[PDB]
RNA sequence: AAAGGGAAGCGCUUGUGACCAGACUUGCGCCCGGCGGAUCAUCCGGUGUUCUCACCGGUGCACUCCGCCGGGCUCAGGCCAG
RNA sequence: CGGGACCGAGGACCGCGCUCUGCAAGGAUGCUGGCGUAAUGGUCACCAGCGACCCGUCUUGAAACACGGACCAAGGAGUCAAGGUUUUGCGCGAGUGUUUGGGUGUAAAACCCGCACGCGUAAUGAAAGUGAACGUAGGUGAGAGCUUCGGCGCAUCAUCGAC
């Protein structure tokens, strides 16, 4: 026998989505290829967030996107691996180019009316395959009733 | 066939959904020049020779 | 659009009506499936470009998918019957599989299936009689 | 433009008429959602049993 | 479903005051902030006001028709005069409506 | 026909795993059941006792599910079933299901002789 | 049919007796000789296609193609061994 | 420099090399014999050498004690409902929930409809009541990613402020 005081640890992170969405499966295949064949850390982060669950993907509002568009970020492509929601407290939506998993109808309509562009992640892979000139945004993770009651 | 559009335009509270994937052809996406032009050179093949 | 061969594979990779699943392997009844194996490479009903070979009264009959008639099932198959020398059949099948880039990866499988069908169309040899063995069987 | 679909007559031959394809035929194909809704919907005609 | 349960796997191993006769309809008074005030305007007319295609017209908003009784003052307003009809209003909300150039009218 | 060339087939254990005390009680079937008594000698693995199945007895991945001729059994019910083995006569053999009638068996055997497919029970119902 | 000098039953491994599943029976490729037929190569026309690849109809007049029958040769073939 | 035992994993080439026409250099080939069948192999019964307490329960720290078991077939024990909570999948999203009801129907299905209502969008106080921007929704230190290479800095954490 061998004396192993320490213990080899199995991985504690997701390697595949639990979702049976076939479009998400195709997106996972695409970003697996991209993260394997490119040196960009952006593709690895995007693939690992595509693995994640819904409580680990909180929504991002247009007010949050407009907040992060300030100070020289007006021309960067906004990348959100989550749902982009509308905020009616924000009366004036600036022009922006956002790629997301999905948009709400009001958020998509308000972006297109303000003159920006909405993209999917495969369109993001086509136009910025290495994630150049991109602003990666996450929503508030701890802003949940369960997390408040923890 | 003529009435199907009116049928889905008369459903209140529902719109035809937006897909999370714009191009479903993964072969076209991967073998497009935009992705292939920025890739790193392959670090191996499908089969690997046994070293020792 | 919303439909691709990749998506059809994702939909029907776990179950379809052509699937025959057993302990020793998974097979497919699909007509456009060379080698009768369940895989994306061989799923002819899934793939946009695909080939299939069936026996005829004499020789082989090869069908190929037409990409411009995918929504027209009655006119989606390009069908040629080869009832000639086996070498000419192999040459024509390899030509329509590899020369114009129409699934050059299926060339070996198509030539193999044509050879198997043409060998099956040969007359069979009579089997040797069974030899009785042991104690109870011989007596 | 939007695609068209052929109209066939009583003899099985095309009539020369086409119809614009409805926009529902380009909806996402989601087997997991179809399975969930089918699992829910297949139980709605059930009659109760009890000893 | 029964077949997914762990039991199938384990097969083989086993102050203050009291208010008598309280009526909530007395104390019904929903409140809306001023950063949600423009959402009560229909979207097309709201976009025309925000773009500035109505320089001779001011909108009148009745909160009771929308189901609100009090105007609260969270957020800020654009520089557009808005007439607000409400049963109750907070001091900061009235101050910010006056700064925006409108008036808060009291109704019953 | 003859099977494809393969590595020699090795069975790590030929004897079956018999249930404890199934040789002494007729109400106990000889099918394996893992003993769960805390004082059970077979469960505690004393020497001289019955062995317990484990994954270390597993067969080689290259020869698993192979009959001694080197083929893998494929259960068939009709001629369309046996024609699925057109491309695998050196890897899969055909085995006719028990409830197939004699005349359909003759049809399957004739088709399998034309295709060069081994039939495991070709002498049945003759 | 077998065993039995105050228990049987069970595990590992031989042996004896009884009873069995496989595997094998020859294939492929050449060189000759003898048959039986022109769905040999090229060209022409039509048709279909993946738009350069094929099928069909005429043309082969037998040193070319396709099967069969006798030999000879090489290779691969089952089990146990030196 | 002999003598012996056990083993032959892999399966076109690629590499390191050497004594360089080639090789013992990233894993066994070559030659030959008998047999081609119960000969090898397998199952069953038995003898032989060695090994081997009767199961379950209970108890405590453990044994022992104690309890149940003549045999076989069939039956036989963590279920359903309501209400919470954490996590997963899905739809929509500052909204969400058609199915109390109404319309419709190929009629307990499916499809369609909307007023109210529930939850959420605001809290605090016993109550009367009051009710959330000084600032690009603040400062500092980190922080993935991006960058025009100066910095911009998600989530989140620590800390100082504001309401």
């Amino acid at each position: 026998g061998i004396d192993l005081r320490w213990k080899h640890v199995r991985s504690s992170h997701r390697k595949a989505p639990k979702s049976d969405n076939v479009y998400l499966k195709l997106l996972v295949k695409l970003y697996r290829f991209l993260a394997r064949r490119t040196e960009a850390p952006f593709n690895k982060v995007v693939l690992r967030r595509l693995f994640m669950s819904r409580i680990n993907r909180p929504p991002v509002s247009l007010s949050r996107i407009a907040r992060n568009l300030k100070n020289g970020n007006e021309k960067k492509t906004v990348v959100v691996v989550a749902t982009v929601t509308d905020d009616n407290r924000l009366l004036q939506v600036p022009k922006m180019e956002v790629a997301a998993l999905r948009f709400t109808a009001k958020a998509r309509a308000r972006i297109e009316a303000a003159g920006g562009r909405t993209l999917t992640l495969d369109q993001l892979a086509l136009e910025k395959p290495t994630g150049a000139n991109t602003l990666l945004l996450r929503g508030p993770k701890n802003a949940r009733e369960a997390v408040k009651h923890f | 066939i003529k009435q199907l559009d009116a049928v889905y335009e008369s459903k209140k509270g529902f719109f035809l959904p937006a897909n999370i994937v714009s191009q479903a052809d993964l072969s076209r996406l991967i073998n497009s020049t935009e992705i292939q032009s920025v890739l790193r050179a392959p670090k191996g093949e499908a089969r690997t020779k046994r070293a020792c | 659009s919303n439909v691709s061969a990749d998506l059809i594979w994702e939909v029907s990779r776990n179950y379809n009506s052509f699937l025959v699943k057993q302990r020793t392997g998974t097979f497919s009844r699909d007509a456009l499936n060379l080698t009768n194996q369940h895989s994306r490479k061989h799923a002819g009903f899934v793939n946009d470009k695909a080939l299939g070979i069936v026996p005829a009264e004499k020789g082989v009959k090869v069908i190929a998918k037409k990409v411009k008639a995918a929504n027209k099932p009655a006119s989606s198959l390009y069908t040629v019957t080869y009832k000639s020398t086996a070498r000419k059949a192999y040459k024509a099948i390899a030509s329509q599989a590899a020369k114009h880039g129409y699934r050059a990866d299926l060339r070996q499988a198509a030539v193999a299936r044509a050879s198997a069908i043409l060998r099956s169309q040969r007359p069979v040899k009579p089997e040797p009689p069974k030899k009785l063995r042991g104690a109870a069987a011989r007596r | 433009s939007r695609p068209t679909v052929t109209v066939f007559g009583a003899d099985g031959k095309p009539t020369g008429a086409t119809e614009v394809l409805p926009k529902v035929f380009s909806a996402p194909i989601r087997p997991d959602i179809v399975k969930h809704v089918h699992t829910g919907m297949a139980k709605n005609k059930r009659q109760p049993y009890a000893v | 479903p029964t077949r997914f349960s762990k039991t199938r796997k384990h097969r083989g191993h086993v102050v203050g005051m009291r208010h008598f006769h309280l009526l909530r309809n007395h104390y019904w008074r929903p409140s809306i902030n001023i950063d949600k005030l423009w959402s009560l305007v229909p979207s097309d007319v709201r976009e025309q006001y925000l773009s500035g295609q109505k320089k001779d017209t001011a909108p009148v908003i009745d909160l009771l028709s929308h189901g609100y009784a009090k105007l609260l003052g969270k957020g800020r307003l654009p520089e557009i005069p808005v007439v607000v009809r409400a049963r109750y209003v907070s001091a900061e909300a009235e101050r910010k409506v006056k700064e925006a150039g409108g008036v808060v009218e009291l109704v019953a | 026909v003859a099977a494809k060339k393969h590595v020699p087939i090795v069975k790590k254990r030929t004897k079956r795993f018999m249930r404890h005390q199934s040789d002494r009680f007729k109400c106990l079937d000889s099918a394996w059941r893992k003993p769960k008594g805390i004082d059970n000698r077979v469960r505690r693995r004393f020497k001289g006792n019955l062995a317990m199945p484990s994954i270390g007895y597993g067969s080689n991945k290259k020869t698993k599910h192979m009959m001694p001729s080197g083929h893998k059994a494929f259960l068939v019910h009709n001629v369309k079933d046996v024609e699925l083995l057109l491309m695998h006569n050196r890897t899969y053999a055909a085995e006719i299901a028990h409830n197939v009638s004699s005349r359909k068996r003759i049809d399957i055997i004739t088709r399998a002789k034309q295709l060069g497919v081994k039939v495991t029970n070709a002498k049945a119902k003759v």
